[PDB]
């Protein structure tokens, strides 16, 4: 029981079975780039204000 | 305390003044089951200060 589960864990005894741990973590990453000679046909529009 | 008159009750003179008192608020310094780690962490250790 989740009361029992107290003086089980915080003592330490081991209760009869174990855990998979799961965090997330995050990396910032530098990355570079690669194109060819013509990938965006882009647009460019009139100006309004 | 001090105490007073015969010894024979006097455990007895403990036992009955203080239950009310004694059993309701769990004491202090019966924290020796506590771990090593698990005494300077602030979770279950607000005795800390």
């Amino acid at each position: 029981s989740p009361v029992a589960l107290y003086h089980q864990l915080k003592t330490g005894l081991h209760p009869g079975f174990g855990f998979t741990v799961v965090r997330q973590d995050r990396f910032v990453t530098e990355n570079v780039l690669f194109s060819e000679r013509a990938s965006e046909a882009y647009f460019l529009g009139q100006l309004q204000v | 305390a001090a105490p007073a008159g015969p010894g024979a009750d006097m455990q007895q003179r403990f036992l009955n003044a203080w239950r009310q008192r004694l059993a309701h608020g769990r004491v202090r310094w019966v924290a020796e089951c506590q771990m090593t780690a698990e005494q300077f962490m602030q979770p279950d250790n607000a005795n800390l200060a």
